[PDB]
């Protein structure tokens, strides 16, 4: 057996405040809480009051390429955005990529912290994290954000210009 | 290597607990195609007449049609077969949805159950893995409810489940088997499942399923889809809106129920209400339905979306299609709201929505005249609607009078006596018919009522129009593109047929024309029920996309066996004649082939005799209804004739 | 510079849950084409739960080599969807968009080379359509962020790989 963690998002309780984006990015500032910047949040709220759409989306896995076709839903009379539910750190869009460098971002459930802070700061309780045991093994190729980051750069700029500047700094 | 069919069956003994995969005979496929056809062959030579319905040796069979699991549109039907506890004849029964395809992707053509489990269990199939799981925690749980609990239990969100409710667990004679928005409803197959201690059958499938001539095959499918588009842009002119298009009767989409409520009888098939369909009622019922219908949904691989999820306040969601929408409403002399509500309970319990309503209306007519007393209904509530709820629960648990009522109108009457027999006026072969009591004898329907092995008028009709057009112009418009007719003569018949006059019923069409029409209409059902094709795109509606001329092409490209129009006709004849032999071996004789005495106000003794006489000869049967030696022989059914001679069924 | 972006428009309100799309996508991608079919192999997979009124066609997206640290799970407009219910990923956490025999990943290529997406073509109620539109240094900054969060020694050592 092994534990699986779930982010339970009641989009029907979300009020669109984006407090979640405020605290996530603030925690991930260096040093922690020294600045904040919703663009750096690993949780980003799809927010359109005119369509009554309030959907908190969490930074998922990294992809180096776009999909051949993008998807776009109508569900229960709501016309959602292109790729509106995708969690990918993807080259097609700014979400879950650092605004000033394009570095892939990933939610890690505030690892090393007592609890997810977005959950903590969401006072109406739209957010929660629970866990359960499952039988299926973790066949994941676990890989540090450190090497995910650099790998996206080598990908984007070639292993030449990257090696050039690392020693250079 | 086999195509279209998987080529294997699962043989399961519920007594021993044994499960075995068996290769099938590729000749039985050439001869009998699959589905109903192969089901019958197995019944014929494994269930002799000495066997009771609740004998351990009764077989309960689940079959995917031969083309289920292929890309053919609407081809998704499960055929369940057994000996009916109610009719004591063969009961075959069809269920749509997604189960039959899933069984084929799992790798199997059929599951043959024998024996009885002493404890309640269910069968679990995941590709090559097959086991018997304990089911005692699911005791008495509704059929749909049971399916959801099982899927969580096993963590198989995409498994398909066929289950019985409490009705079946108590061996109610009209207990059904339910799967999502699909039901094997009639003849008590649900009771035989329950008698065997089998609570459900869960299947999951992720194997491939091949066809013989790929490009040729997908070509025919595209041709079918193109025809479906055409046909929906072109409904049959001047025809009841539910029967003008493709699909099962489109009663979830269409709110116009004038036809039904004014021509079919209410109560215990007892009352016509010729002026029932008022503007007031039309709006009330539309309001109710608009609010109830959550979504129109399809069976596997079909765009016709005939069924609907139904949500009534404070009641779990359930799914519905076709005439069950009105049977409880009309039996109880009530409104659409009441029908939808009680139908939810009766679907969970798992009850035949054709037989149940009449059984209950039956019972209350007996209370009325006094043949039953108030004492037989301890705690009988006051209100009319409450009373149907009260009786439904008693039947499903076989509580007091429910134990009697749960055997159907035929057996209940003969148990109650005192004249109850007079009130079981709507049976053929101990099976309730649709609540229709018309005026003028219809010679086409006369033959279908008498001879249909499903004993249900709605599953033998379809290919030929129910009424004639007044104007010649209209008839010529209709035959014009009628490509489905096996032969040009069916156009000529429909051209000559008129509503009134010399060429009107019951004297026209002629006796021989009627025999030809009924033969054609029935042949297409038997082909559908072997292939696994939904009748909604075939035998049931006018001008279907599947028909006698392209069906052989489908079978040839699909299963890789030679097939043309004539050989397909002869195949369908072969196992329709086999089903016949079965019911003959179980004692069925010409005497049993009679509609209810009051089924038409105007009868013609001499005309009826010539009809049935002539139909038998067309069938190549006796004047007693038994297939003859020479017919059995031509059909490849030598072993049938020889057995008939040894039993003295046929003199040598 | 203007390149082309293709969008699969999915009107889930029109979906009847028939899974014809799964039938034809898998069939077309058999070898040879149409020689067989099998919904497990389809690059379009339908989330179908009649009892929740959920019918959501889902297309094969990008490959990912590992699962998320947290799986998301939405309640939206009263409907409680599945964990990872909208994800396109060919992912180790589940069977979707992977061959049921070899576990290898599947991608929708919009039936590249064909006249028309087959799933679209067989969806007679027209819940599916595909449409087109034209669309129109940081490296340095990124590399700092890395040094400043994981240290200059770490960044260096990793460059050699
Ligand atoms: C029921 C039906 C409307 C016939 O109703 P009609 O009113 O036309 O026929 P009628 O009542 O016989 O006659 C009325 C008057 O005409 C008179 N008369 C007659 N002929 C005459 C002549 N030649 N000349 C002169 N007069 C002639 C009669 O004497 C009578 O006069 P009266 O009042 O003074 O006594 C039509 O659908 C039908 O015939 N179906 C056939 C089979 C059937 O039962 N189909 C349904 C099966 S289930 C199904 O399919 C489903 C589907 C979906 C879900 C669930 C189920
Ligand atoms: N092959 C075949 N398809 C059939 C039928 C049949 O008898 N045989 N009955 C039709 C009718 S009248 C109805 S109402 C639906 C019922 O679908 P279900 O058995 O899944 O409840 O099946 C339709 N498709
Ligand atoms: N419980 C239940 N009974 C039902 C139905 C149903 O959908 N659910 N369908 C009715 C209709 S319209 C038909 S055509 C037949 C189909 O008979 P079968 O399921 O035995 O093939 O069952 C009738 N009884
Ligand atoms: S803090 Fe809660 S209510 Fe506010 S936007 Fe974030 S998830 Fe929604
Ligand atoms: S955002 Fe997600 S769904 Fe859209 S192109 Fe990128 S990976 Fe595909
Ligand atoms: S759990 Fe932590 S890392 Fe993930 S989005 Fe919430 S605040 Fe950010
Ligand atoms: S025509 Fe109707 S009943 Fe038949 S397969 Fe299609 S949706 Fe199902
Ligand atoms: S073919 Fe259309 S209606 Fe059917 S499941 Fe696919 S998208 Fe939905
Ligand atoms: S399926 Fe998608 S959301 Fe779920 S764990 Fe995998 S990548 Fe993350
Ligand atoms: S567009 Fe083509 S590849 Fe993509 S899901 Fe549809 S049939 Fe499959
Ligand atoms: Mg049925
Ligand atoms: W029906």
């Amino acid at each position: 057996k092994r534990i699986v963690k779930t982010i339970n998002i009641d989009a029907d309780k979300c009020n669109g405040c984006r407090a979640c984006e405020v605290i996530c990015s603030a925690f991930h500032a260096m040093p922690p809480y020294s600045s904040n910047n919703p663009a750096r949040s690993r949780v980003r709220v799809v927010r359109d009051p005119l369509r009554d759409i309030y959907v908190p989306l969490y930074a998922g896995e990294y992809t180096e390429s776009e999909c051949i076709g993008r998807d776009k839903f109508i569900i229960d009379g709501k016309e959602y955005d292109e790729c509106g539910f995708c969690r990918a750190s993807c080259p097609s869009r700014d979400l879950f990529r650092e605004p000033d460098s394009g570095l892939p971002l990933k939610c890690d459930l505030c690892d090393g912290e007592p609890e997810p802070l977005c959950v903590k700061w969401c006072l109406v309780g739209a957010l929660s994290v629970t866990e359960r045991e499952v039988e299926e093994p973790d066949e994941s190729v676990k890989r540090t954000e450190m090497e995910i980051g650099l790998e996206s750069l080598i990908s984007r700029f070639g292993a030449d210009v990257v090696a050039d500047t690392v020693e250079q700094l | 290597m086999r195509y279209a069919e998987t080529g294997y069956v699962l043989e399961v003994d519920l007594t021993k607990g044994s499960i075995e995969r068996v290769a099938t005979d590729p000749r039985d496929t050439e001869l009998y195609l699959g589905g109903l056809g192969t089901n019958a062959k197995i019944l014929w030579d494994r269930v002799p007449p000495e066997v009771e319905p609740f004998s351990p040796e009764n077989l309960l069979i689940f079959a995917a049609g031969l083309l289920c699991g292929t890309p053919a549109t609407g081809c998704n039907r499960t055929i369940v077969s057994t000996v009916s506890p109610q009719t004591k004849l063969m009961a075959f029964s069809m269920m749509g949805g997604f189960w039959a395809p899933e069984l084929k992707y799992a790798g199997y053509d059929k599951i043959i159950f024998r024996g009885k489990s002493p404890e309640l269990v269910y069968l679990y199939i995941n590709n090559d893995k097959v086991e018997i799981r304990d089911a005692s925690h699911l005791k008495g749980k509704g059929a749909i409810e049971t399916a959801e609990i099982i899927k969580k239990e096993l963590n198989e969100p995409r498994a398909q489940v066929a289950a019985i409710g409490k009705a079946g667990e108590n061996r109610v004679f009209y207990a059904s088997i339910e799967q999502g928005r699909s039901s094997a409803s009639r003849g008590g197959i649900g009771a035989v499942m329950g008698d065997k201690g089998l609570k459900a059958v869960v299947v999951r499938g992720t194997k491939d399923l091949c066809v013989a001539k790929p490009e040729e095959y997908i070509g025919l499918c595209n041709e079918v889809l193109d025809y479906i588009k055409h046909r929906e842009e072109n409904p049959i002119p001047d025809v009841m809106p539910i029967l003008a298009g493709l699909g099962s009767p489109q009663e979830m989409k269409v709110h116009d129920e004038k036809w039904h409520t004014e021509n079919f009888n209410w109560g215990n098939a007892r009352t016509r209400r010729k002026d029932f369909w008022t503007d007031e009622v039309s709006h009330a019922w539309e309001k109710t339905m608009d609010k109830a219908r959550t979504r129109l949904i399809s069976c596997y691989n079909c765009p016709m979306k005939c069924g609907a999820t139904i949500s009534m306040e404070g009641l779990p969601t359930y799914m519905m299609k076709c005439f069950t929408k009105l049977t409880y409403t009309m039996a109880a002399y009530s409104d659409l709201d009441f029908g939808l509500r009680i139908a939810q309970k009766a679907t969970e319990y798992g009850l035949d929505g054709f037989s149940a309503p009449q059984v209950m209306a039956f019972a209350f007519e007996l209370l009325e005249k006094g043949i039953l007393k108030d004492s037989d209904f301890p705690g009988l509530p006051e209100g009319n609607e409450e009373r149907f709820f009260y009786l439904l629960d008693k039947i499903v648990n076989r509580d007091g009078i429910g134990d009697i009522l749960a055997n159907g109108t035929y057996w209940a009457a003969q148990e109650i006596g005192n004249g109850a027999e007079d009130y079981a006026h709507n049976n053929i072969k101990k099976h309730e018919q649709l609540p229709l009591k018309l005026s003028m004898l219809n010679p086409i329907y006369y033959l279908m009522y008498c001879t249909g092995e499903k004993i249900n008028i709605t599953q033998i009709e379809g290919q030929f129009p129910q009424a004639p057009y007044p104007k010649l112009e209209q008839r010529e418009a209709f035959v014009e593109d009628w490509i489905q007719v096996p032969d040009e003569k069916f156009k000529k018949i429909f051209l000559e047929w008129e509503p009134r006059g010399e060429k009107s019923m019951p004297n026209f069409p002629t006796v021989d024309m009627c025999c030809d029409i009924v033969d054609w209409q029935e042949m297409m059902h038997y082909i559908d029920d072997a292939l696994g094709q939904c009748a909604g795109l075939s035998s049931f509606p006018l001008k279907p996309p599947y028909h006698i001329h392209n069906y052989p092409k489908f079978i040839a490209a699909g299963a890789g066996i030679e097939m043309d129009t004539e050989k397909l006709k002869k195949a369908a004849k072969r196992y329709r004649t086999l089903v016949r032999a079965f019911n003959i071996r179980r004692g069925m004789r010409r005497v049993d082939e009679q509609p209810p005495a009051n089924h038409w106000k105007n009868r013609f003794p001499e005309l009826e005799k010539e009809l049935l006489d002539s139909y038998y000869k067309l069938k190549g049967w006796n004047d007693d209804g038994i297939p003859t030696k020479e017919t059995l022989d031509d059909l490849g059914l030598g072993y049938v004739g020889d057995e008939f001679i040894k039993r003295g069924i046929l003199s040598a």
